[PDB]
């Protein structure tokens, strides 16, 4: 009759009804995503609204049990995940205003239009054309026009909305005892009451700042190399001791440097390994790819596919008229129903995306025995790390030469090694400073340390000091440059893309030692080893039942995220770069600007 | 049936564990808290039946599995139901053991 025993009684009924309603909602959403019609939209909206209403009613019902008298840890976790008010703690007018400005920001970002100065009836949206000009063009003036106009004709509409969204979200977050909206975001990595694995919401800042303090020696050399290579495609525009103009980086924002590969390739006469001709040579189809992926997965000690995965999944694009949004994803409809939706062609990118998606499917199959509220990764940075280590270890030459896609001998040299390592560095290391800087800016904005008359100044000061890029045109306090990013205007967190990159290589080095690898880390293959599979399964099957600082120790041996595995992975490229910059100047000065002349 | 088969109704709440070979078909409201609810749903009072949501697109382990449980009893009856024997044949004109 105590206050603890009634919690379990409530949780049982909640679990059952929630499983049922969630399955109905997910089935409706899938039937819409694979077959676009008009009545499917309403048939999906009905089930979605029913599920949301049930969730809201159970949430407002669960407030009767005080989280202080609970003794079990699983019950306490479930209650605390259910008791959270979230939004709707505000008034009604404020909630309507918040939803309106959120939808307005999303719409402004989605359908923003810019057009030419000399032919004003030639307007281009963002996705079909702006991030294509910024991706393939090699003209300085055209890239500058695109980068300036996107921020001058769309970013200027998002500032008076962001200035209100900040205050509204800060109020909503202070209504739940969080001191700001940034602490509400960092509250995901919190762990309390375990006696040995505690983790405050304020230690994430220090951990991030201490793990970024050791990537600077490598990012500096990569920056110097990319600068010395860019001083040849746009002569007399880059200075040998200055930063890089922000429009010569590869895309609209500079998040990924991966489009600079055609300019900064180390050895341009050795083609990187790309087995696409052999697949069409042996006539591989959309099903042999997934058979090979499943074979690789079962090789390490993980179960087969559930046999309900083969008939219900959509592995090929439906032909006649079945307009379908096929963005490769893995579904978890529940009750033992797993499906995959993707438009597979016969290439190598699909051959790796199959492994990436089946990684998510295996993770979902792992923890399917936990209660309903505990079916997720340990935190927001485990799912993608697990899904990425598979595609990391499945694209090696040693693995490709055993399936049959490569010639039997195929001696490997060090030039292609450096080519591959550098192509990997432009995507892995080229985004960590950007992510860290953006999330630091957002934390300082929400916390209240950057008054609303010093937003752009501080943004560009930090972009000059941390990332190492400079703007080509002065931006006063009417612009809002971060708001022109998808994750900033659509209200998504951004610290997961930083911790995922560390967890990925931590897991890879932890598994390389159970498989007893010998050479460098970027030649690892975990296949044909039942120790790596066992170590990984000791963590996959936990879900959110345990604190993440314990699920991490059960694999790597430490509690906090580390940065040594990443440097151990990039060691050879590091030495080569350190010997290619004997004459250049490693570093930058924050005074040179492309307009100060 | 596609769309849900709501006719199978396993019970999930009871005041005590069942005894061997008993049956309980009562449908009273389970009292969880300490305040009586007088036979109506609400807070801390639930309906003790939780019908299965059967569908064809489930996974093995969530699909229906019919069950039959044969149980034998021999208290004191001398001649009862028995299994079948392969009736032999009757021979003649030979010293036989019959
Ligand atoms: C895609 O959805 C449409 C409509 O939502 C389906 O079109 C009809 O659906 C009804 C539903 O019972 C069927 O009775 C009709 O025979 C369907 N028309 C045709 C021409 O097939 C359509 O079948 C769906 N596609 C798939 C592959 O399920
Ligand atoms: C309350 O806590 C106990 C132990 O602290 C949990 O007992 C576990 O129950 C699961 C399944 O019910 C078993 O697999 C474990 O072996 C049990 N552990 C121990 C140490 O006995 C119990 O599950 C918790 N209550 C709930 C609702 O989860
Ligand atoms: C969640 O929101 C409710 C309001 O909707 C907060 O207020 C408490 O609600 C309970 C439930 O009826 C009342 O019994 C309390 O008197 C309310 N006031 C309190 C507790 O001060 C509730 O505090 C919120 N809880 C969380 C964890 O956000
Ligand atoms: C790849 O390896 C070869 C040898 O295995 C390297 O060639 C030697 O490089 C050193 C250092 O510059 C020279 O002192 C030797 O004279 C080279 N030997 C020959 C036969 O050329 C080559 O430099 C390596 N390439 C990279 C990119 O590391
Ligand atoms: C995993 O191990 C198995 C068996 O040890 C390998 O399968 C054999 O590989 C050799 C190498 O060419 C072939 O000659 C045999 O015909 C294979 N046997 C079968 C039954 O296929 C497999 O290649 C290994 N996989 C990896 C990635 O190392
Ligand atoms: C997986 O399925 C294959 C049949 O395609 C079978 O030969 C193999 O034994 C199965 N392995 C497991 C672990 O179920």
């Amino acid at each position: 009759s105590t206050i603890e025993e009634q919690a379990k009684t409530f949780l049982d009924k909640f679990n059952h009804e929630a499983e049922d309603l969630f399955y109905q909602s997910s089935l409706a959403s899938w039937n819409y995503n694979t077959n676009i019609t008009e009545e499917n939209v309403q048939n999906m909206n009905n089930a979605g609204d029913k599920w949301s209403a049930f969730l809201k009613e159970q949430s407002t019902l669960a407030q009767m049990y005080p989280l202080q008298e609970i003794q079990n840890l699983t019950v306490k976790l479930q209650l605390q995940a259910l008791q959270q008010n979230g939004s709707s703690v505000l008034s009604e007018d404020k909630s309507k205003r918040l939803n309106t400005i959120l939808n307005t920001m999303s719409t402004i970002y989605s359908t923003g239009k810019v057009c030419n100065p000399d032919n004003p009836q030639e307007c281009l949206l963002l996705e079909p054309g702006l991030n294509e000009i910024m991706a393939n063009s090699l003209d300085y003036n055209e890239r500058l026009w695109a980068w300036e106009s996107w921020r001058s004709e769309v970013g200027k509409q998002l500032r008076p909305l962001y200035e209100e969204y900040v205050v509204l979200k800060n109020e909503m977050a202070r209504a739940n005892h969080y001191e700001d909206y940034g602490d509400y975001w960092r509250g995901d990595y919190e762990v309390n009451g375990v006696d040995g694995y505690d983790y405050s919401r304020g230690q994430l800042i220090e951990d991030v700042e201490h793990t970024f303090e050791e990537i600077k020696p490598l990012y500096e050399h990569l920056h110097a190399y990319v600068r010395a290579k860019l001083m040849n495609a746009y002569p007399s525009y880059i200075s040998p001791i200055g930063c890089l103009p922000a429009h010569l980086l590869g895309d609209m924002w500079g998040r990924f440097w991966t489009n600079l590969y055609s300019l900064t390739v180390p050895f341009g006469q050795k083609p990187n390994i790309d087995v696409t001709d052999a697949m069409v040579d042996q006539a591989w189809d959309a099903q042999r790819i997934f058979k090979e992926a499943e074979k690789f997965f079962v090789s390490v000690g993980l179960p087969n596919m559930t046999q309900g995965f083969w008939e219900n999944s959509m592995l090929t694009d439906p032909g006649n008229v079945q307009k379908a949004v096929c963005h490769p994803t893995a579904w978890d409809l529940g009750k033992g129903d797993f499906r995959i939706l993707m438009c597979t062609k016969v290439t190598m990118d699909d051959f790796l995306t199959a492994h990436h998606e089946m990684g998510h499917i295996q993770y979902d199959m792992a923890y399917a025995a936990q209660p309903f509220l505990l079916r997720n990764g340990a935190n927001e940075g485990f799912h993608e790390a697990v899904g990425e280590i598979m595609s990391l270890s499945a694209a090696t030459p040693k693995h490709l030469k055993s399936i049959g896609l490569l010639s039997p001998d195929f001696q490997e040299d060090n030039e292609t090694e450096i080519n591959f390592l550098l192509k990997q560095a432009l995507t892995i290391v080229g985004t960590l400073p950007f992510t860290y800087m953006l999330e630091k800016w957002r934390w300082m904005v929400f916390k209240g340390e950057i008054p609303k008359d010093q937003w752009m100044k501080k943004w560009w000061e930090m972009k000059r000091e941390i990332v190492g890029v400079v703007e080509p045109v002065p931006h006063d306090e009417t612009y809002c440059d971060p708001a022109s990013l998808f994750h900033v205007s659509n209200d998504y967190s951004f610290i997961r893309y930083y911790t995922r990159t560390l967890y990925q290589f931590q897991f890879q080095e932890a598994l390389c030692q159970a498989a007893k690898h010998e050479g460098p880390l970027h030649k690892c293959d975990i296949s044909n080893s039942t120790e790596a599979g066992q170590k990984l399964f000791n963590m996959l099957r936990l879900g959110k039942s345990e604190p993440w600082t314990l699920a991490l120790e059960n694999v790597v041996g430490a509690k906090n995220m580390n940065v040594r595995p990443l440097l151990n992975y990039f060691e050879p490229l590091f030495t080569w770069l350190k010997d290619q910059n004997k004459n250049s100047f490693v570093g930058w000065s924050t005074d040179w600007s492309p307009y100060a002349d | 049936k596609v769309g849900g088969n709501y006719n199978y109704r396993y019970r999930l709440f009871r005041k005590s564990n069942l005894k061997p070979f008993e049956r309980d078909i009562s449908t009273e409201i389970y009292q969880a808290g300490n305040k009586p609810c007088n036979g109506v749903a609400g807070v801390n009072c639930y309906f003790p039946l939780q019908s299965y949501g059967f569908r064809p697109t489930y996974g093995v382990g969530h699909q229906p599995y019919r069950v039959v449980v044969l149980s034998f009893e021999l208290l004191h009856a001398p001649a009862t139901v028995c299994g079948p024997k392969k009736s032999t044949n009757l021979v003649k004109n030979k010293c036989v053991n019959f």
